[PDB]
């Protein structure tokens, strides 16, 4: 299938550590080079590391140089990023991404991304309170009622409504860091006035970092 | 080492209209150049590769052109699943570069909310807490103001504002606003209101409650 996937990034103390990996399918990673990007938040895309896994050659950018150390398991068909004494700077999505075979040197394969979040505050679950669709809030018909996971650190929030049965009309709001350094934002789903008494909304709030799954459903009253 | 200069780093074009995306290169590259496509959190998408050669499954709108040193993605005919950053990459060396990325927003008729009011639920009140969301759906341009006027009063203390990107179809935005309250705050007051001024309206619509 071509597929990168990739593991390892969670919430890191500065001067941290943190192990990821990539895993590959459908293809066999001596053919080609790997290669970690990382994206910090709102910034662009920066090259972090490349590895040739058949003699293990290896090239490192500068800013992660001594620190990090790029590696791989031919055995697992895996690439490994082993990243110490992380900076917030270092806070940022890292990408495994592939080389082409030999002689078509392009990024043709990326991984999903894992977040690595480079700070001391703590692992705090969410809370998942749902929302009253009422009088205010119908526009006569075709009316809005969602959830809202109210405290967290670190990113990211896994929403799905009705388990991904319930796609039309989800807008599933960018997190916005509060006062607290605590993370809130808010899941919503529009319907027709008559089948908030039909069917099943359910957003399930998943907060992956704090092993919390928690599954509130949005009642009108 | 070798750096990669992406102009423009922002971008509004409508639909089938021609875009033209340029990244310079410090050096001669040769025909070592590669362009992305990363939508909203997910990972690049390779659209161009070696300069000019189209990624297979990649539509034709997307084109790729040098000038020695001088790299362009044109788009002919730009649609709204165009909606994304685009990036070019060196990689004739090491390191591979990749320009700072241009940021492709798509302009569409103007299109005003659909303002809902919600209250703190009963579990979050439980909690001690009070935070109240004003939701705007689905307008176009971005820019607007929600003035929450709770028992006739202007908070600028508890104003979050977490807009969406785009819509892929309708390239409308919506928009969340909450009022951050300890319930100690909330307890009193019973009236509560937020107001919108959009660019969709020739009229501030508000959308307000009292707890029953």
């Amino acid at each position: 299938e071509v597929q990168l996937v990739e593991s390892g990034g969670g919430l890191v103390q500065p001067g941290g550590s943190l192990r990821l990996s990539c895993a590959a399918s459908g293809f066999n990673i001596k053919d080609t080079y790997i290669h970690w990007v990382r994206q910090a938040p709102g910034k662009g895309l920066e090259w972090v590391a490349r590895i040739y896994p058949t003699n293990g050659y290896t090239r490192y950018a500068d800013s992660v140089k001594g620190r990090f150390t790029i590696s791989a398991d031919t055995s697992k068909n895996t690439a490994y990023l082993q990243m110490n004494s992380l900076r917030a700077e270092d806070t940022a999505v890292y990408y495994c991404s592939r080389w082409g075979g030999d002689g078509f040197y392009a990024m043709d394969y990326w991984g999903q991304g894992t977040l690595v979040t480079v700070s001391s505050a703590s692992t705090k679950g969410p809370s998942v309170f749902p929302l009253a669709p009422s009088s205010k809030s119908t526009s006569g018909g075709t009316a809005a009622l969602g959830c809202l996971v109210k405290d967290y650190f670190p990113e990211p929030v896994t929403v799905s409504w009705n388990s991904g049965a319930l796609t039309s009309g989800v807008h599933t709001f960018p997190a916005v860091l509060q006062s607290s350094g605590l993370y809130s934002l808010s899941s919503v789903v529009t319907v027709p006035s008559s089948s908030l008494g039909t069917q099943t909304y359910i957003c399930n709030v998943n907060h992956k970092p704090s092993n919390t799954k928690v599954d509130k459903k949005v009642e009108p009253k | 080492d070798i750096q990669m200069t992406q102009s423009p780093s922002s971008l509004s074009a409508s639909v089938c209209d021609r875009v033209t995306i340029t990244c310079r290169a410090s050096q001669d590259v040769n025909t070592a150049v590669a362009w992305y496509q990363q939508k909203p959190g997910k990972a690049p998408k390779l659209l161009i590769y070696s300069a000019s050669f189209l990624y297979s499954g990649v539509p034709s709108r997307f084109s790729g052109s040098r000038s020695g040193t001088d790299f362009t993605l044109t788009i002919s005919s730009l649609q709204p699943e165009d909606f994304a950053t685009y990036y070019c990459q060196q990689h004739y060396t090491t390191p591979p570069t990749f320009g700072q990325g241009t940021k492709v927003e798509i302009k569409r008729t103007v299109a005003a909310p659909s303002v809902f009011i919600f209250p703190p639920s009963d579990e979050q009140l439980k909690s001690g807490t009070a935070s109240v969301v004003c939701l705007l759906n689905n307008f176009y341009p971005r820019e607007a103001k929600v003035q929450w006027k709770v028992d006739n009063a202007l908070q600028s203390g508890n104003s979050q504002e977490s807009v969406t990107e785009q819509d892929s179809k309708c390239s409308t935005y919506s928009l969340s606003s909450t009022l951050t309250l300890s319930k100690a705050d909330y307890e009193k007051h019973k009236v509560y209101a937020c107001e919108v001024t959009h660019q969709g309206l020739s009229s501030p619509v508000t959308k307000s409650f009292n707890r029953g």
